[PDB]
């Protein structure tokens, strides 16, 4: 269940080791996609399996012709959505250069199919997205307490909570408007809203006598777009969805060209990346400070830059990780063998190594979201009575 | 002390550490250290307990002043008095069956 | 063996004496030619054995008809070889200014074949001379552990350890760059690089809430040259093996004027002898001050001056040295048959007087530079690897 470097603990133990980490000077959590999909999420191989099978035709020229595919990973189900899309994108642009009329028009049809499986499983409300205090449904109900629970650890005149995140919904933005605190994300302004990096160093406060945290999109988000001003916006719900979102979605083909940004492509051009490189150097920077607490969960460990820069942040001897893995038993069993993906090497070598900061836990099904959020130090409903008030009168 | 290649202890109530030294806490190679006994008589010992407070240190005890003196056992009913016996006559059995226990 | 004011001692109270010197406010120690024999290198009997074997022809001229070396000193392999170079680096020049042309002509010879004899023997690792990480390799374990001894022993605000030596090969910048610490031995630049001889005052300090060490070569190294700009300059490895040092080893006859700053030569020309007056300027002011320790190991006690230095020095009451001396036994039976060299009759003399400030080790095996090291006391708290495993995983991870 918990295993480190080659010893088990208990419950007990293992609480007293979380609430001692939580308390040094910075914390800070990474999610991926698998903590998306207890409330309405779904997994990238999922997103594969029922696109292949859903477009047939187009799975062979992916294949035959253009040799973007390995036959075996699509088999296996190992094929990665990002790489994918990143990899596509340029290709038509190479087309529209060179003024290649039947391979333009060829290309033109796959990144509709893709990007209508892509966001069809973003919205997590269906036709609701478009509507108001969706923060308040039974689903979010473990969000803002682990919000909740983060923020209110902190001691007084200490930093402030960070959040890293790759899935690129809002299912952890609808709980903080709910919840009554401010999250800085980078952007700023309600007309006309841009983007500034130096809004990372700010900090509010009370002239006459607190609630604020930093979140990190690592892939960008739905609601982002260049309106061909060659600058980055920010649209509400319904505005995004009454732009773009209702004819990918509804529409058989609707494409327009590089003008979105999710979930990492237009990488090639000089004004796209510029987010996601600054969102990167902020993620390296941040780790490599003295008194960090790391906390990963839901991470297919696939990304191999983050994977170099997590193994290579490891020389400060004051840093540390907790790290779940709930299939922790096949890649054993594979191991044993010698054979098995990257990702399986990734995640079973970091149990042999000599260091006594490094927690892996492969418990099957104990490293789940709902159980990580009740394994943070809680505390040992007025307004529910004004409801029946209101409704004397109306 | 450090010795050319290990450590020993040596203990003298006459040395006394100097002003303003800093002060640090103890891992657990060091408590091993302590207990340590002389590399003359390592394997003529016998396992004892696990002390609680980290529960990662063994405590070894040498045959020599195991059994040469006497010994008697002090506490309340149950408490370790009969299962301690039973248990120190069955590890010096397995340690050498040439003993008798009656 | 270890004798002081005297009378014998044992070894644990010499290691509890020793401790207690490296506490004082100047610590420094002082190298020979010896201390690099373990590295490959070799003592000047070898290398005047090898030169009369290789040239016999050469060693008439050289005795019977110029008078540069005497039969009994030859035959015994007791020759002086920096002072014979030293010397005939005067001959040619005095030819050379008298226009004479068969005397120009042969003293060319004379010095090829010395400087190829005696730069074959410093390299320490042959063709691989001229590579990169040299000090990643095992014949220099023990430098790194004397430079990581003698740093971790200063607590802070006190001066930085010295170092002096009279070797002229790369063991010690080898060794140093390895650890991660900056050796100041006045020169400065990249593209140019030139000696400053004020450089010997500066040190490191940090503003965001470092170690070094010094570093003084009497006799000078194989990177220094002057090259037609009255002017000195240092080189790297490389640029030194791809420019001279090569023609120098594989080439019948080849030599050039004033240009090689080994191992004090050309002490004729104001612009050389610059260098070795600070050099050894810096050295007898250092021992000068007051609550300093001095160790020695390797040297031969083949030099007057300096013997006079060290001798003068002992008047100070705060001033404390420990010799090493492998062969102190043949020394002390020949000194009492009325006999012996100046070596040997200097380290009597001072063995025999009494004083509580010299210490005399010999014992043949244990006065040797790997058992010079282990005396030298580990801090309890220094910690002792994981960082292969993680740089291998490193480099495994595609
Ligand atoms: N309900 C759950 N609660 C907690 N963890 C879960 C749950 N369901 C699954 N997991 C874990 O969630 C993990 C998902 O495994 P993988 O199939 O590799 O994830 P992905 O395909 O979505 O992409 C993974 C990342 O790769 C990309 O680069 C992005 O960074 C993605 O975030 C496993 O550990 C599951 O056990
Ligand atoms: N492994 C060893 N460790 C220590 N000492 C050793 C070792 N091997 C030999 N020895 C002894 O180390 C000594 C080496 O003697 P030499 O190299 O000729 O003396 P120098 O380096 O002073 O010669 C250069 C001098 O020339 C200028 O005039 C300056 O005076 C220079 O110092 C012998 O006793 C060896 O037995």
């Amino acid at each position: 269940s918990i295993y480190q470097g080659g010893n088990k603990l208990n419950e007990d133990d293992f609480r007293s080791h979380v609430y001692s980490l939580c308390q040094l000077d910075n914390v800070g959590v990474l999610l991926g996609a698998g903590a998306s999909v207890g409330c309405g999420g779904k997994t990238m191989k999922d997103v594969w399996k029922s696109f292949k099978q859903n477009y047939p035709e187009l799975l062979g020229a992916l294949i035959d012709k253009y040799l973007l595919v390995s036959q075996i990973d699509s088999d296996n189900n190992l094929v990665n959505v990002e790489l994918l899309i990143d990899e596509a994108t340029k290709f038509l642009s190479v087309a529209k250069t060179r003024r290649c009329e039947d391979e333009e028009e060829e290309f033109r049809k796959i990144l509709s199919s893709l990007y209508k499986e892509v966001t069809k499983a973003a919205l997590l409300t269906g036709e609701q997205f478009r509507e108001k205090n969706q923060g308040k449904k039974d689903a979010f109900k473990y969000h803002k307490e682990l919000i909740s629970k983060l923020i209110s650890n902190r001691q007084p005149g200490q930093s402030a909570p960070a959040i890293f995140t790759t899935n690129y919904d809002l299912a952890l933005e609808w709980a903080a408007e709910d919840l009554g605190i401010q999250l800085f994300n980078g952007f700023s302004g309600l007309h006309t809203r841009q983007f500034y990096p130096q809004n990372f160093d700010l900090a509010f406060r009370n002239v006459n006598a607190h609630y604020h945290a930093y979140l990190y999109k690592l892939h960008g988000s739905l609601t982002w777009y260049q309106n061909d001003s060659l600058t980055v916006n920010e649209v509400s719900a319904s505005q995004a969805y009454d732009e773009y979102i209702n004819d990918i979605i509804n529409k058989d083909d609707f494409y327009r060209g590089q003008h979105l940004i999710y979930p990492g492509a237009n990488k090639y051009s000089h004004t796209i990346g510029f987010v996601y490189g600054e969102m990167f150097r902020r993620f390296g920077e941040f780790i490599s400070k003295p008194q960090t607490a790391l906390f990963i969960n839901g991470f297919g460990f696939g990304d191999y830059h983050i994977n170099r820069i997590i193994l290579g942040a490891l020389l400060n001897p004051s840093f540390h990780v907790v790290i779940y893995y709930p299939e922790l038993k096949e890649a054993i069993t594979k191991v044993s063998k010698g054979g098995g993906s990257e990702a399986e090497k990734a995640i079973v070598t970091l149990k042999n190594m000599a260091f006594n900061q490094v927690t892996v836990v492969g418990g099957g099904s104990k490293a789940y979201f709902n159980s990580f959020v009740e394994h943070l130090p809680y505390p040992v409903n007025i307004v529910d009575e004004l409801v029946e008030a209101i409704a004397n009168l109306s | 002390k450090r010795e050319l290649n290990g450590y020993v202890f040596i203990s003298e109530d006459w040395r006394l550490p100097a002003l303003g030294s800093s002060a640090v806490p103890l891992t657990s190679d060091f408590l091993n250290i302590i207990y340590s006994i002389d590399k003359e008589e390592l394997p003529k010992a016998v396992e004892l307990g696990v002390d609680s407070r980290t529960k990662t240190v063994k405590i070894f005890a040498s045959v020599d002043k195991l059994l040469s003196r006497h010994l008697a056992v002090l506490g309340s009913t149950g408490y370790g008095k009969s299962n301690f016996n039973a248990l120190l006559t069955r590890k010096v059995s397995e340690k050498y069956p040439n003993s008798r226990i009656v």
